[PDB]
């Protein structure tokens, strides 16, 4: 078996000095099946590239388990050697053309099957007969979302600085034209009988005898539920009202149909995304952007996009969905587009493409694939939307609190004045 | 013929044949059993998505067609080891070749071989739209406990430094008591003091309550505008299905005979299709009408139909569960005579279309809906005494609280 | 705009709150009997309506908590009243609006969908010409 | 709010016809202009017993009124 | 009138509603208070 880990369908770590690896319990502590992988060390060219052995697990070791067993075979997996998934290239100028990678290991003696996330297409059908597909996917973008604004502070954020002074001097002018209509035709009363009205709150038993004064009186408490009212609605308005994200809308974008000088993605080399690209007409245009710009692995793209230097990634739309709901800094947008799942490849020429194809409809059918997706894909992490309505934390409990203390102590300064006034009188 | 995929209707009558676009499918009609008459036929022209499929695969290969319907039988049950329809009818070679509607499972790959698919479906639920929102404990939604145990104890410290400076009738159970009905819109009836410094203590709290107030009515209504619908039912393994009879009068769910659906769950579960064995239905069209009137509440069948027919209906007032979720997802195909030469043509050809995109573009064209998967959530309203049972539960709770607190007082005032 | 007092609430919300308000009087009158009877209906609607009417608050401590509580129950009320009412007040279907010309409601007419133009003019012509 | 200004008029007319069966028509208006925004000014009490049933529906008008202009008004200002 | 969201002001449908419980209120209000004068009166 020749096959490649991307994200999920193969797992590679090192093992222990015995020669292998220690299992790891399942959520419910069930075993995990493993196999001894002979694959090449570290990634970068250069290296002491000298074979190790090593032990793999995943998604897709299980299913190779089953079929292995349902069919009566033995088998002893090895990875590959150039981490690439392969397609055609004309080397040496000559007139033959010859595959690298999977399709050369495949098609020339080294390998019997590939059991790894193969993609369908015109070019590897035309060397390789395939079989029924097992999990259909599709090919989505990945890029990167911004924090929205916070709950800010209990005064601040409905009102600016600004006013809270005019209404203060306000309430003062109307409490000393109160106590001026009073004296010429009870000014500490008129104080309360202001400020408790603004405040909704009962103090006291002010109640002025003036015609004038009560006219007065009866206008401003409209005008002290109105400015209540309008707090309460700047608040609400506020509080749920999102701002616009760019949320590129796919393969239509006007951002992806010309190349720009602010706006650079790239894809992995040499696979089925670069054969899609490349083989349509119309698509040169970005492609030609594309082509400058590619990398090596997409173990590696994916941590170059948290620190800010892609602001796309077109890749398969399962690996890039599994890894968007486990780190909820990178969120997946768009539609799908070149719907094609995936397959087991197979030389023209074997039983083993009819017993595996009946053998995987069959396995397909009752439901023990889902049991995989549940068990391997489907355990989700931090996935909480965009809007996200968010619960009002501390920011907002703190202010009050220390401005309680506050006013305490001012509270018993004020009390200090009182035995001062006291004595003073 | 079967309704999203291909289509068949009358020929224009004044012209003696029909429109453009279109290819002529052949129908034979029936006779008297006493003497069947000499084989009659009708000429009817059919147009959808496979038969444009079809004409493109027929010219990128370069070989003639003529097409006829089947005249009895559905996409094929199994009687006596032996087939029927369709796929009957390409056994005894008299046909060679089918297209349409047809799910791929092992039976029939076991007697004859298809082509790689090229749309994905499976099975899968739908449930009429309650109206309203699932919103149990909404009240408990905005702050938290944090903030709720906060206040307490900083009106508890404020009543202690009052009734401090008092020090310096106001009894202690009035002052807190004066404090708990004023932070609360100010509704209780209560007796104010003479102290002026604890006039400004009470003005401050008043000021933090009314603060309070405000931010708890918007942050519960935006939180409100911000709902999300969620379906009663969440899969096929929930209680609802498994154990139909112990919640409610059992729910009227149903499946269309003579189809993979009921061949996929016979094996799998037995008890449903015995459940099945009464309350089946005539067709597509039927169960459609019969979900709005109340005589069903859940229905299966294959889901590439019913994502299309969720939003060709008037109006949204039909939804699927979840993010549609397939079960034993697998997709249509083109059946062929076994051991053919053209197996691998047809299937090498029909692979090209995806590399050009010609085809995302046709069934964009020709399965396009209204509807959206996207969480409409109009509204909620009427709120039903199912949506704030707990305030009467917390009310019922108190009341035991009391009762219990005055029994133990005057226990303790007895001895 | 519907009806003002039946948009947010169904009769059974109603029915439910004033026997609540009649059974806690009953129980405001017992426990005021073990440990003044006219008032209690008083002091419960007054709390209920927010109301400047008022004679006493009752003496007892198990007496005070139930009070403080029954004053909880009314602004939760009240909130959500509001709360709903404009949820209601500003949301509304967009049904029934057609995009243009890449409408699958045209692209595939049926027999309810009736649509038609001026004979002899550039729509025919436009329409005509064009062979898709 | 000429409707308002009229059913005030009309209440407390209502009202006089009650204590004909310290309330006057200078504190009858003034708690009935109160109960309107939320009660906050201190006002004298009405005696009469079933002046209290006269004025609970209206304390009811005023909390539904109240309400409804404080919700609509969200709307607006959100639209 | 323009727009496609249309806020708009309420109307006499609502203030109906409740003009006629508060009209029933003030018209029960003097056969309320011949009950009581006769039950105060009888009593
Ligand atoms: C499912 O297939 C069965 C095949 O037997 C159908 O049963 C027959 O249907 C024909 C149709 O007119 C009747 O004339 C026969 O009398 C039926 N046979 C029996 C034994 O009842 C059945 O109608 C099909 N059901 C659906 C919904 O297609
Ligand atoms: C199967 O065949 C037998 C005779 O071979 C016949 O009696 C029986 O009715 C058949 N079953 C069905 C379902 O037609
Ligand atoms: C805080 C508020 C918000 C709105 C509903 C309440 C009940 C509570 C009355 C008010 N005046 C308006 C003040």
């Amino acid at each position: 078996i020749v096959t490649i880990h991307q994200e999920p369908f193969v797992y590679v770590k090192p093992t222990m000095s015995d020669g292998t690896c220690k299992e790891e319990f399942t959520v419910n502590g069930d075993p995990v099946k493993k196999v001894i992988c002979t694959g090449p060390n570290d990634t970068s060219p250069g290296s002491p590239r000298h074979t190790v052995p090593q032990c793999c697990y995943g998604f897709c070791i299980d299913l190779l388990i089953k079929l292995a067993r349902t069919m009566q075979f033995t088998y002893e997996v090895h990875l590959v050697a150039d981490g690439k998934f392969g397609t055609q290239e004309r080397v040496q100028n000559s007139n033959k053309k010859e595959w690298n990678g999977m399709m050369g290991e495949l098609l020339s003696g080294q390998a019997d099957m590939i059991v790894a996330p193969l993609t369908i297409n015109n070019e590897r059908a035309q060397y390789i007969e395939f079989s029924k597909p097992f999990k259909y996917q599709g090919l989505t973008i990945l890029v990167k979302k911004e924090i929205p604004r916070s709950t800010l502070d209990s005064f601040m954020q409905p009102f600016q600085s600004t006013l809270w002074l005019l209404v203060g001097l306000s309430v003062h002018v109307v409490a000393v034209m109160l106590y001026l209509l009073d004296r010429f035709s009870t000014l500490s009363s008129a104080m309360w009988f202001s400020w408790g009205v603004l405040l909704n709150s009962g103090i006291g038993e002010g109640a002025p005898r003036s015609f004038s004064a009560r006219i007065l009186g009866m206008v401003w408490a409209g005008f002290a539920m109105i400015i209540v009212a309008s707090y309460t609605a700047n608040l609400a308005a506020f509080l749920v009202l999102d701002r616009p994200e760019e949320r590129i809308t796919g393969i239509n974008d006007p951002r992806l149909r010309n190349p720009s000088d602010k706006f650079i993605y790239a894809t992995v080399k040499q696979s089925s995304v670069d054969i899609y690209f490349r083989r349509q007409v119309e698509l040169s245009t970005m492609y030609r952007h594309m082509e400058k710009h590619n990398y090596e692995s997409a173990a590696e793209a994916i941590q170059a996009v948290r620190d800010n230097k892609l602001h796309a990634f077109i890749w398969d739309s399962a690996v890039l969905e599994f890894e968007a709901s486990q780190k909820c800094d990178l969120v997946t947008t768009g539609e799908l587009f070149f719907r094609s799942g995936f397959g087991i490849g197979m030389r023209k020429d074997s039983p083993w493409k009819q017993q595996v194809s009946l053998s995987i409809l069959k396995s397909h059918e009752n439901g023990f694939m889902e049991d995989l997706d549940k068990t391997w894909v489907r355990y989700q992490e931090c996935d909480s939307r965009s809007n996200a309505p968010a619960t009002l934390t501390f920011e907002n409990m703190a202010g009050v609190f220390m401005l309680v203390a506050g006013g305490i102590v001012a509270g018993i300064f004020l009390i200090f004045i009182e035995i001062a006034y006291k004595r003073h009188k | 013929e079967e309704a999203p995929f291909v289509i068949v209707e009358s020929v224009d009558p004044l012209s003696g044949t029909c429109m453009r676009n279109t290819v002529p499918c052949q129908k034979r009609i029936i006779s008297e059993n006493k003497t069947d008459e000499e084989p009659g036929y009708i000429k009817k022209c059919c147009k959808g998505f496979c038969i444009d499929i079809l004409k493109k695969i027929s010219k990128s290969v370069k070989f003639t067609y003529d097409l006829y319907l089947v005249t009895n039988g559905k996409h094929g049950k199994k009687i006596n080891g032996t087939w029927n329809g369709m796929i009957g009818e390409v056994v005894m070679k008299r046909a060679y070749m089918a297209v349409g509607s047809l799910t791929i499972n092992e039976e029939r790959s076991e007697v004859v071989d298809f082509s790689v698919p090229f749309i994905e479906t499976g099975i899968s639920v739908m449930v009429s739209r309650s109206n309203g929102t699932v919103s149990p404990s909404a009240f408990l939604e905005p702050f938290s406990a944090d903030v709720w145990v906060m206040m307490f104890v900083m009106l508890l410290i404020v009543s202690a430094v009052a009734v401090f400076v008092f020090e310096y009738s106001f009894t202690i159970g009035k002052a807190i008591w004066l404090l708990w009905g004023l932070v609360f819109n100010n509704s209780v009836p209560v007796q104010n003091p003479k102290g002026t410094t604890s006039k400004i203590m009470v003005s401050v709290w008043a000021f933090f309550a009314v603060i309070f107030l405000a931010s708890y009515t918007a942050n519960l209504a935006a939180f409100m505008i911000q709902e999300e619908y969620v379906d009663q039912v969440s899969g096929l393994s929930d209680k609802k299905f498994q154990r139909p009879n112990d919640f409610s009068p059992p729910f009227r769910f149903g499946t269309v005979p003579n189809g993979s659906t009921e061949r996929n769950i016979r094996n799998n579960y037995a008890e449903m299709h015995a459940y099945m064995g009464k309350f089946n239905q005539r067709g597509v069209d039927d169960a459609l009408l019969s979900l709005k009137t109340g005589k069903l509440d859940a229905f299966i069948y294959d889901a590439a139909v019913l994502n299309y027919m969720a939003g060709r209906d008037e109006g949204c007032k039909l939804v699927t569960i979840g993010s549609g979720k397939v079960f034993a997802s697998t997709g249509y195909g083109i059946a062929i005579q076994k051991d053919s030469g053209w197996k691998r043509q047809v299937d090498l050809a029909i692979l090209q279309l995806f590399g050009d995109g010609e085809m995302e573009e046709l069934e964009a064209l020709w399965l396009t809906g209204i509807c959206h998967n996207e969480k409409n959530e109009v509204m909620s309203s009427q709120l039903d005494i199912d949506n704030m049972a707990g305030v009467f539960y917390m009310l019922g709770a108190a009341m035991a609280l009391s009762l219990i607190t005055f029994i133990c007082e005057h226990l303790f005032y007895w001895q």
